[PDB]
């Protein structure tokens, strides 16, 4: 296999270089009848699938299993080699689909003998042998190419599904090796440059196979609806642009100038990115690929990296993003985590959230109804992106999670605050964030949630909100013997804590318990921690904090 | 020189052990063939009890080595010292060596020593820790020689983690009579 | 200080309410780096500190739990400072030169279990810069020749 391989490369860059006397031609002729036997060779010259069964128990199951790799190697080294002989051969054509029925034949005899015990060698799935500069060139050659004198030789080609599917599986384990080493295995996988360069015309051929031939042609069978050629390119898309900004992020702008800064550029691809995302929504399939939903959020999520904040291309992705969060239903539990996920992330980098953290636990709060069974809330208009069986598990952990990431800044800044002793405006902001997410827990501490991690989670998170309370408390304690008074704002935080939090606490914590170690405990222990230090400060700041308190 | 560095490339896999005893034959016969013999013998395969043998072979004769493969001689007993026989090998090179017999000539073929030593030195730390512990375990004879000096300043200059032990090691050195002017 | 730094501007940068609020002060790595700048004249006495210091967080912060944001980045930058540092102060003062390049070097070799990813990468900028630097230096690399048959084999190629 990679002696072949190292063959016709050299072999190539013989004919191509070289040239422009009496040794290649020993080699091309000895190739062509390697191809000639090779075509009319068929498993019982190699004594296959019969004799020996390929066993991991065997040494001689082993032997056969080594050959067998050994052949489909040699299969795709001589395909290469057919193809870089002449300028479009029907005969050679047919010589190259003789070679892929033999490999493919031998793949799936391996993935039966691979489906008696487990997937656990990663020698079916190793490399192929092809230099990604020639499968690049292949997928060119199979797509978009639609000039005559090549067509009648490659429609023969296309028409083997099972190739091309073959070869996008190829360029994607290409794209992977480049993403979890430095580089690539075969040939020119060191030069960054050529890979790169190879990187971007692959991008133009997938992009073309994407964009022009939608999904909506399905006229293969129901096993090849997760296995679509339409989503197998897009795949690569996503792994191409991770790996592009992971490794090649100072080229970004000549990498998008195969498809003015890199915003409009990128505006316009995530157009028809989150166009094909819209009509792939907008046709209403009852059956739902969501796969194809997850690739085109997780390919705007890669590419979304590259809005900058100040930009009304950002905006129109927010407008967008927030659209689609108002609209579309989409039940499925992972889909609206990676959007939901996107649209905090772009939006708190924007500016802070705890509105839309607000809004979210008002429609929980609708949805779900009460611990009582006695309010009838329901606010289903604020966010679509919202269902029984989807934002009871899997939203709250997220909009929890975001509140706990709003009390660590906060937390940063009084502790820098209280280090320091731009004093005023501060705790004005601070004290906003903390009333409106105060409101947000009030909502919250209604709900029925579920006994998993997300009752313990939202206990954990009502301790830390209590937790920057006692820091504010404190920070307080520090101030108001050199100012002298506290500010009307923080007296208005302080009322609202003790009458509309902490009750609700309490009912909640013994809604918990009746239901049937170390957090509740915690939270009651962060309550009364609360308590007496804003005795303290009721004492030491002359104002009477206990009639806000009941 | 020419024909016997040239063994390895002629040899297959098998006629190695009697080469290995004859070579060893003819290390402990001439000093002159230590270099490249020690050479071919880390190319070649052997026992390690062979190795062994062949270093206590070599080092008793450590003495008798002409100054100039002394350096690549000791370069050999400490890319091959296992982590084992550290202390002893440690032990009987620090006996055997001088640094007062060799003395333009003498000090240039010193120093490339001490760079010698200072990379072994530098790239394995155990050597470091053993060593000390080869002059410290000897606080009993109050004649130590030259050597012990050089190499506790040496590796004080280099890892650090070994500071406050060399200090509390050449303290108990001081109080206790071996360790003076002269 | 400089792990502090680091976690100051990740949360602000992750964060626009405090963005609006705080005034961009200058970050440690920055002002550490204007040192750098500003060593160049007769500042013999800052430089033997500057090498401590950048072997230090390469050291303590170069990678292990592969041989993520908080254990990586912070350690990244701290890693990536180091080098930063390092390079910059390779171009501008000639004598701690032999004394960055042996202990690179020095961590290089017989290690080859903690992963070194970082220190190559660091030594090829270093040469590339100026490997004519290097021929002031040059017994420290032919030196460290003598153990590259007991290297594994990425090790020995990169």
């Amino acid at each position: 296999d990679y002696l072949l391989c190292c063959i016709q490369h050299c072999l190539a860059w013989y004919k191509n270089t070289v040239i422009p006397e009496a040794f290649y031609e020993d080699l091309d002729d000895i190739l062509e009848s390697i191809t000639n036997r090779m075509i009319k060779s068929e498993l019982e010259d190699f004594e296959l699938d019969k004799s020996a069964d390929f066993s991991q128990s065997t040494s001689i199951g082993i032997k056969n299993n080594i050959s067998a790799f050994l052949v489909m190697g040699v299969c795709e080294v001589l395909i290469e080699y057919n193809f870089s002989i002449s300028s479009f051969s029907k005969n050679r054509f047919e010589d190259i689909l003789s070679l892929f029925m033999c490999y493919k034949k031998l793949s799936d005899i391996l993935n039966e003998k691979a489906g008696k015990a487990k997937t656990k060698m990663a020698n079916k799935t190793s490399d192929s042998l092809l230099s990604m500069k020639f499968v690049s060139s292949l997928l060119t050659a199979l797509f978009r190419d639609s000039i005559q004198s090549h067509q009648e030789s490659l429609s023969v080609l296309r028409s083997s599904n099972e190739f091309m599917r073959y070869a996008v599986n190829v360029a994607l384990q290409k794209v992977q090796q480049l993403k979890e080493t430095g580089h690539v295995s075969g040939p020119d996988g060191q030069n960054p440059e050529k890979i790169f360069q190879n990187l971007c015309d692959l991008t133009r051929v997938l992009l073309w196979r994407y964009t022009s031939i939608p999904t909506s042609v399905e006229e293969s069978g129901k096993k090849e609806k997760g296995k679509s050629i339409s989503l197998l390119c897009l795949e690569g898309l996503q792994k191409i642009f991770s790996a592009v900004q992971q490794f090649y992020q100072p080229k970004i702008q000549q990498f998008l100038r195969a498809l003015v800064s890199v915003t409009q550029r990128t505006a316009f691809q995530i157009r028809q990115f989150q166009r094909s995302l819209l009509n792939l929504l907008s046709s209403q399939e009852e059956d739902f690929n969501s796969k194809e939903a997850l690739l085109l959020v997780t390919v705007l999520t890669s590419l979304s990296k590259l809005l900058e904040p100040s930009s009304p291309q950002f905006v129109q992705m927010l407008s967008w993003t927030s659209k689609i969060c108002k609209e579309n239903s989409r039940e499925d539990a992972l889909f609206c985590k990676s959007l939901m996920n996107l649209l905090f992330s772009l939006h708190v980098s924007y500016k802070s959230p705890v509105i839309l953290l607000r809004d979210l636990s008002q429609d929980i709060h609708g949805h779900l109804g009460d611990i009582d069974q006695d309010v009838e809330v329901e606010k289903t208009n604020h966010f679509a992106i919202v269902n029984l069986r989807t934002a009871a598990p899997t939203v709250c952990l997220l909009v929890l999670s975001q509140a706990e990431k709003v009390l660590e800044e906060v937390d940063w800044l009084i502790t820098k605050l209280k280090g320091q002793v731009p004093n005023q405006p501060v705790e004005k902001a601070i004290i906003m964030q903390l009333g409106t997410l105060l409101t947000f827990f009030h909502e919250l501490v209604q709900t029925a949630l579920p006994s998993g991690s997300c009752v313990d989670t939202l206990l954990k998170d009502l301790c830390k909100m209590y937790t920057t309370l006692t820091a504010l408390v404190r920070y307080y304690l520090q101030v108001c013997q050199s100012s002298g008074g506290i500010p009307k704002n923080m007296e208005k935080l302080v009322k609202l804590s003790g009458s509309h939090l902490t009750p609700l606490c309490y009912s909640f914590i013994s809604y918990v318990q009746n239901k049937s170690t170390k957090p509740i405990p915690n939270l009651i222990f962060a309550i009364e921690q609360y308590e007496k230090f804003l005795i303290h400060l009721s004492k030491k700041s002359k104002v009477s904090l206990m009639q806000h308190m009941k | 020189h020419d024909i016997i560095t040239s063994l390895p490339e002629i040899l297959g896999d098998s006629q190695h052990a009697d080469v290995g005893k004859e070579l060893s034959d003819l290390l402990i016969e001439n000093t002159s063939l230590t270099v490249p013999i020690l050479d071919v013998l880390s190319s070649l395969r052997l026992d390690p009890n062979f190795l062994l043998k062949v270093r206590q072979l070599v080092m008793d004769k450590l003495s008798s080595i002409r100054l100039e493969d002394l350096p690549v001689i000791i370069k050999f007993i400490l890319h091959s010292v296992t982590a084992m026989d550290t202390l002893e090998v440690i032990s009987e090179l620090r006996e055997k060596l001088d640094l007062q017999h060799c003395v333009s000539s003498g000090q240039s073929c010193i120093i490339l020593l001490f760079d010698v030593i200072k990379s072994a030195i530098r790239y394995e730390k155990t050597i470091s820790e053993a060593w000390i512990k080869a002059i410290e375990n000897t606080a009993s004879v109050s004649e130590h020689k030259v050597f012990d000096l050089v190499m506790l300043f040496i590796i004080y200059s280099t890892n650090t983690q070994t500071k406050k032990y060399i200090d509390r090691v050449l303290r108990n050195k001081i109080r206790s009579g071996c360790i003076q002017e002269q | 200080s400089v792990v502090k730094s680091f976690k100051d501007l990740q949360l602000l940068q992750g964060s626009k309410f405090l963005q609006n609020l705080v005034p961009h002060r200058s970050y440690v790595s920055t002002m550490i780096l204007e040192v750098v700048k500003n060593s160049v004249h007769s500042w013999d006495h800052v430089t033997q500190g500057l090498v401590e210091l950048g072997f230090i967080l390469m050291d303590s912060y170069g990678p292990k739990k592969v041989l993520p944001s908080l254990s990586r980045m912070p350690n990244q930058h701290a890693c990536k400072l180091g080098a930063n540092i390092l390079l910059e102060t390779f171009k501008i003062h000639e004598m701690i030169r032999q004394e960055i390049l042996e202990q690179v070097l020095n961590r290089v070799v017989t290690r080859a279990s903690s992963p070194i990813s970082h220190f190559l990468d660091l030594l090829s900028n270093i040469v590339m810069y100026a490997p004519l630097v290097l021929q002031s230096c040059s017994s420290k690399v032919t030196e460290a020749f003598d153990y590259l048959s007991f290297l594994p084999l990425q090790t020995v190629q990169r």
